[PDB]
């Protein structure tokens, strides 16, 4: 709704779609926006107008902005926290940790076409910490090796 | 199970407890799964059984996590077992 | 092949708790309890609701394990303690007894809604049929709830929402013969409770009558049975078992007065219930007793909408009550608070370099 | 004026300058700021002060912030939408699509020194969609090739 | 306190710590946040509630947001101004300008383990402009060389 | 090895100046000068202070070279010119003389605090012992200051803060026999100044008495000496030397009236000072003279807290005064405004490619 920020809200509508579809949908909207084909509309409050009724729009005016400002800070924060895995400044970060069939013995077509993100992140939830640890280790080894040349 | 023996013609107090030390919803039932007593938050209710009358609890101890069944004017015919329904701790006691 | 890829912007939620806040159409000039409370406790209502429907999302809801319920409980218990002050209050601490001044106050519940703090949103179940738990196949996201009028009552729930299409029977376990069954009606039944200004006699000043349509009551109860029979097809609504008077009789508070009503005429035109206004009240707020000031001279009445029932069955479904948290569950059953965890991972056909 | 955000406003004053000059101007201001030679001043409203006059500054206080918050979201959005052309996270993105003399048969010195951005984006406006399509294609081919090694 | 923004405030507590410790601390918090182990709490104002008392929270509500919005703009600005040294989009940017023993004749272990950032930036303050000039020059030469292939 | 690395997010501050703003608990309905000024000049106070303690940070403060002091001076001089308007004002411009209407006004100083503009923060010295300059070993960051009640006085500073544990002797150079020594007390001493409503006689209507406890004065002065002896162990508090009457006697303004008090009974129960209310005032605002309206008929009194002294020594430390900037230094001594410069550099064991 509100409270999540534009970054999340523009992606949230894909919650009921497959993983593959979500990636394609984001690509398409970006194309239309870059080309000047479609425009993004605002959903922000108009501000009080009448002094006697102003509490109605200054309370919600401020709360709406607080939600957006915090969403920006969270977005920008994560974009740099990801430097640990070598994924800073990115939406899609491909790395060198191989996928374990023990985490999930499925093909990529099965995962991307017959599942949604809501399901995928439940099937492998108990390996999340394992994988995250490995991502950090891989980044450390890459940095080690580059600095030896 | 916990077995409590009286003098037949008197009174017995059987107890259920919770580790929360809070007043929580609870019920007491006999072996035929018929309600005897229980609460509804702060309020005490009675079960529509042979023990609908002659029975009470201690509302003041509910916030200590203590939910007793007190049967008054006790008869030998009341010497059945009883089941606690406190959280999932379905403990059993017997009245003699 | 099959390398780990990290994705940011993954539309995945997890259930979460937070210090959820209230909003209402508070006034601050009419002296009434809810509007002199809500003016410092709650913010103005949301001027721009979003209702985002999340496609084909299916979400597992559980009205009996929800947290929004506890939060509503804390605000209402604060509201009552801060307004309908008893003359004498006895809390079982030996006991601890205090007394307070008893100005009488207007008391007319207003809808209050709960709103998500920044970073959170509320998922809502939009199914016409939903039994209170398990997957809901039509989910939308909102910031604020519909609004619940905090009526505190037993046996019959007044001024709540309707099920719209069918009477819905909701229970954590419909067969355990322990939990209260919440029956949400798809139609409201009017109840007109009056204490006329001619009751000036004393031992009278505490008597009142509630008038219920026979046609409406009979149709509603027949419809309830039709659903009860689906669950229990081999059996063919009775007197309460007994207990504290707030459970045994129907009870409510209007105009600041505490009414207790005999419902055996309903569960066995113009069906009349015998009602009495009482001063010694068992608190719903916790264990203890309280004395309230004697009745107001004049004519006091309220016309309420019966929107649901609390029924129980043993090992002939009887009216039940108490446990105010359950009345709020009957309205909060469709909502949960979630947070978004945008960082996720999946195998892909790529590698670095 | 306001309503555009700091990202645009700091660039907008170059609207009357040549393309070459605009690039140099941005470079210079960045140098002075990084070095601690110059400072950026604020142009934000002071907030109400007096309760009886507060409508004047809460309406405009909120509107000024709304403009800035939306400018931030647009900036950050475009910075990732550009991932399609392989230009995410950048102000200046050099790519491998060659310039067509048919789009504009001019030298780079003529374009950068004797023209402003206002003129340049009009002379080639009817090729904008062609070029954008090619930019996407080139990025797809680069990704295809890197992942074949 | 406030007025600096979340970017600074999350780093400011390290002002009394050594340089080495500060880097490690940032790494750890990022790990805990990426893994979903810890959560960031908000410190934002609740908004007025009561109309008659609203000046108290609309003045400070707006000022708190102004501070955060400006912090975001400064953060994003610097992240691109740094393109001059070839450090755009980064927190830690390693370059090819060698360290001069004349700027400071110390080892890296002495600097990172026995000093805080408050001390380090004072000991070499009179070389700051020299170094910054060299960083720009190095970036220019790198760009020159890459574009000759 | 040892290559330059650029780091962003470096927690390093530098001292800076800015258009610092005021906040106070202003009222706008009581007609009093500070609350009809602050209502347009200052914002509501900070509802959510942070007090971030910066670890083991050591910071060099200097109360005599601070800028916050000048900023407070500009607001107070504006406050007085905009309120306590003289009937006759003479500024040495030949001279330029103007006259103004003289309504009398209530005059009761309120605490006013200074707050950092966005992009800035204030560092505060939390040491119990701090002599006004040099490294402070316990530093926290705040947006707003404690709040200074802008009492304008000489010799004795009224209604300021206390040193809590010890009397602190602060001087730019304790041995140059030129600068004023600010003595901050760790305890307040009460002074009760009254002009009773029986002084209706005229040549009287301008006489008032200030009552000081002997026990409190003697203990305080003994404690001051104990510290003075650490600095000056070979010597064992005297009459002022003379000068403008605002320096020679103690002076203050309460109720809008300007009081001048004889302090020789203090510096040589119920010690009484002889006080007079005067109409011709030498301005502290700049060089010039001003006439104020004659005394109010009725009973005027103020009870104030002595929180510090201004003493001087020549080449027996005498009361001093004037230079209002110094009274404000005694409260602003612990604060400085800084900015953060997040971009820094250091050598590391890495290279590009
Ligand atoms: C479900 O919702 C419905 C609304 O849709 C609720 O129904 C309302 O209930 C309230 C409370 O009973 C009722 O309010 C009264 O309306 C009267 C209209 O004339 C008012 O006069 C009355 O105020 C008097 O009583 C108050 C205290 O009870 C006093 O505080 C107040 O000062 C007034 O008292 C003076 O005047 C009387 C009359 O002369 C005299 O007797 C007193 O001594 C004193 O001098 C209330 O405002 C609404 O009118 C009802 N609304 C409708 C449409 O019928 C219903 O209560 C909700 N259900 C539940 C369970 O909450
Ligand atoms: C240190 O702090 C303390 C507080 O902790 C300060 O002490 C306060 O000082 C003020 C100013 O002297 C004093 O205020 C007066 O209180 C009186 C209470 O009865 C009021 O009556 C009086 O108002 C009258 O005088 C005003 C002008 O002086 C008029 O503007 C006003 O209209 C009133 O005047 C009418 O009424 C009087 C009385 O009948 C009559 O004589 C007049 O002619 C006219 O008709 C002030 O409000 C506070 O009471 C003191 N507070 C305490 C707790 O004692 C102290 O001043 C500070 N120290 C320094 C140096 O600033
Ligand atoms: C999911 O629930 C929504 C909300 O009730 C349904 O959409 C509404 O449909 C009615 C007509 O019946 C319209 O008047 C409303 O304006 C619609 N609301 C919104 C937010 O779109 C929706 O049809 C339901 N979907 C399914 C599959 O059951
Ligand atoms: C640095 O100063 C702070 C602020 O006074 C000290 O922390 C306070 O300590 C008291 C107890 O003496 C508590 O009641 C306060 O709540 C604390 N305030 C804060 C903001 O934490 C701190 O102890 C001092 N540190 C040193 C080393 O002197
Ligand atoms: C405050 C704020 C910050 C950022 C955003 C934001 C908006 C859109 C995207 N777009 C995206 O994620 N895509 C997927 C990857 C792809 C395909 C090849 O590149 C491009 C499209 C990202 C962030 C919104 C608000
Ligand atoms: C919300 C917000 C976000 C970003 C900005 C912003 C400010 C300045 C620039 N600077 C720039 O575009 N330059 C041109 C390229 C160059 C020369 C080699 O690198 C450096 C200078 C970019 C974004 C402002 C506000
Ligand atoms: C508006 C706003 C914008 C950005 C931020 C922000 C928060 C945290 C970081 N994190 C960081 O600097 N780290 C150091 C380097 C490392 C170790 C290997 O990568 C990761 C951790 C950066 C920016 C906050 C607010
Ligand atoms: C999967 O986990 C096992 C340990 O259970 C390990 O031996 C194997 O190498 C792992 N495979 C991948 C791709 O990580
Ligand atoms: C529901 O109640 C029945 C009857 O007592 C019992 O057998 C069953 O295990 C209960 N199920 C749950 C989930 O509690
Ligand atoms: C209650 O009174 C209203 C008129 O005010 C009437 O329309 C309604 O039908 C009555 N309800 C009952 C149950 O009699
Ligand atoms: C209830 O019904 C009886 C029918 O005889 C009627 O006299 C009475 O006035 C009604 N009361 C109300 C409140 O409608
Ligand atoms: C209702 O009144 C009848 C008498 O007519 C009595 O037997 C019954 O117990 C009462 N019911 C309640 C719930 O008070
Ligand atoms: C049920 O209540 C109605 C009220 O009109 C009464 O006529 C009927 O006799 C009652 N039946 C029983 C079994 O109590
Ligand atoms: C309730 O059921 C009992 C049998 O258990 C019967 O005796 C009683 O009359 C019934 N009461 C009502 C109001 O239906
Ligand atoms: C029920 O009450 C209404 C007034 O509220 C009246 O018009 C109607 O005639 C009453 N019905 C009966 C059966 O008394
Ligand atoms: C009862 O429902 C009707 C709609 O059928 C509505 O007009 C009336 O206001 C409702 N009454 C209450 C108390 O909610
Ligand atoms: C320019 O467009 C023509 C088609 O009209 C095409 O054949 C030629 O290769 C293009 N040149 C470039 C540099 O794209
Ligand atoms: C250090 O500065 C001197 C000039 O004083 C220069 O000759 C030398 O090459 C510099 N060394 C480095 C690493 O920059
Ligand atoms: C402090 O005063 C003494 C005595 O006059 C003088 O010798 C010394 O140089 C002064 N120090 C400073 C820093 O002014
Ligand atoms: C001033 O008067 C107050 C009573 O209002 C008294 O407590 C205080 O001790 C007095 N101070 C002096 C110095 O006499
Ligand atoms: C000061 O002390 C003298 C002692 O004789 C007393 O008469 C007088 O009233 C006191 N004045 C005040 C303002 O307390
Ligand atoms: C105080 O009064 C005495 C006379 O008792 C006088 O000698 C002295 O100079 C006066 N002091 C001041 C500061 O006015
Ligand atoms: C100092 O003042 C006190 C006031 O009580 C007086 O008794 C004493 O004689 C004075 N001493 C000198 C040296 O003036
Ligand atoms: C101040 O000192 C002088 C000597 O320089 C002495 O004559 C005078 O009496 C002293 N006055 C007081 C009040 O101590
Ligand atoms: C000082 O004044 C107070 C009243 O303010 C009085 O009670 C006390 O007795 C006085 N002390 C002396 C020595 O006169
Ligand atoms: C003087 O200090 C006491 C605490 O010891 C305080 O209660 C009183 O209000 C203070 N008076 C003034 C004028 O600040």
């Amino acid at each position: 709704a509100v409270g999540l920020g534009a970054f999340i809200l523009g992606f949230l509508g894909a919650a009921g779609s497959t993983m593959g579809a979500a990636s394609m949908a984001l690509t398409v909207q970006a194309r239309l926006l870059l080309s000047g084909i479609v425009q993004q509309q605002n959903n922000l409050l108009r501000a009080p107008e009448a002094q006697q009724h102003m509490l109605q729009l200054t309370v919600w005016g401020i709360k709406q902005l607080q939600a957006r400002v915090l969403a920006v800070e969270r977005y920008l924060r994560d974009q740099q926290l990801l430097g640990i895995w070598g994924c800073s400044g990115k939406i899609i970060c491909c790395t060198n940790v191989p996928w374990n069939d023990s985490w999930s013995n499925k093909t990529i077509n099965e995962i991307w076409d017959n599942m949604t993100w809501m399901q995928w992140e439940k099937e492998i939830d108990n390996y999340t910490q394992h994988i995250y640890t490995l991502l950090e280790v891989s980044q450390i080894q890459q940095e080690k090796n580059e600095q030896e040349l | 199970k916990k077995v409590v023996l009286g003098k037949k013609g008197d009174t017995v107090e059987l107890t259920c407890t919770a580790s929360q030390k809070k007043s929580i919803q609870f019920h007491w039932k006999n072996s035929n799964q018929i309600k005897i007593l229980g609460n509804q938050g702060s309020f005490l209710t009675k079960g529509p059984s042979k023990l609908n009358d002659r029975a009470d609890s201690r509302r003041s101890l509910w916030d200590q996590g203590n939910f007793p069944l007190i049967i008054k004017n006790l008869k030998i015919e009341d010497s059945d077992t009883y089941i606690c329904e406190v959280e999932d701790q379905k403990e059993e006691v017997q009245l003699l | 092949k099959k390398w780990v890829t990290v994705y940011y912007g993954v539309p995945v939620w997890k259930e979460a708790t937070t210090t959820l806040f209230c909003a209402s159409d508070a006034k601050a000039y009419d002296t009434e309890v809810h509007n002199v409370w809500a003016t410092h406790a709650c913010v103005p209502t949301d001027p721009n609701p979003q209702e985002i429907v999340l496609g084909n999302v299916t979400e597992n809801f559980n009205m009996w394990k929800n947290n929004m319920v506890e939060q509503m409980h804390e605000d209402i218990i604060s509201l009552w303690d801060q307004s309908l002050k008893p003359c004498v209050k006895l809390t079982p601490l030996n006991t601890s007894v205090i007394t307070q001044a008893c100005p009488k106050v207007s008391f007319e519940p207003i809808p209050i809604h709960y709103c998500a703090p920044a970073g959170f949103a509320i998922l809502k179940c939009n199914s016409k049929t939903f039994n209170g738990s398990g997957p809901c196949t039509n989910v939308s996201t909102v910031q604020c709830t519909h609004g619940i009028r905090p009526v505190v009552s037993t046996q019959l729930l007044l001024n709540g929402s309707l099920a719209e299409e069918e009477i819905v029977i909701r229970s954590e376990n419909i067969t355990d013969n322990a939990k209260t069954i919440i029956v949400q009606l798809n139609e409201a039944v009017e109840i007109n409770c009056t204490r006329p200004n001619n009751n000036t006699r004393k031992s009278n000043i505490r008597q009142a009558h509630c008038n219920i349509s026979k046609a409406r009551w009979n149709e509603t109860l027949g419809q309830i049975v039709a659903k009860l029979e689906e669950q229990f097809p081999n059996k063919t609504f009775n007197h309460s078992s007994g207990g504290d008077p707030e459970i045994v009789t129907h009870s409510f508070n209007c105009g600041g007065e505490f009414f207790y009503c005999n419902t055996t005429p309903l569960f066995n035109q113009n069906i009349t219930l015998q009602c009495r206004i009482k001063q010694i009240i068992n608190m719903w707020q916790g264990v203890g007793k309280a004395m309230y000031a004697p009745p107001i001279r004049g004519q006091i009445r309220c016309s309420s909408n019966i929107t649901g029932l609390l029924l129980t069955r043993d090992g002939t479904f009887r009216p039940g009550g108490g446990n105010m948290r359950d009345n709020w569950r009957s309205e909060l059953y469709k909502y949960k608070v979630v947070k978004i965890e945008p960082l996720g991972i999946a195998p892909t056909a790529c590698k670095r370099r």
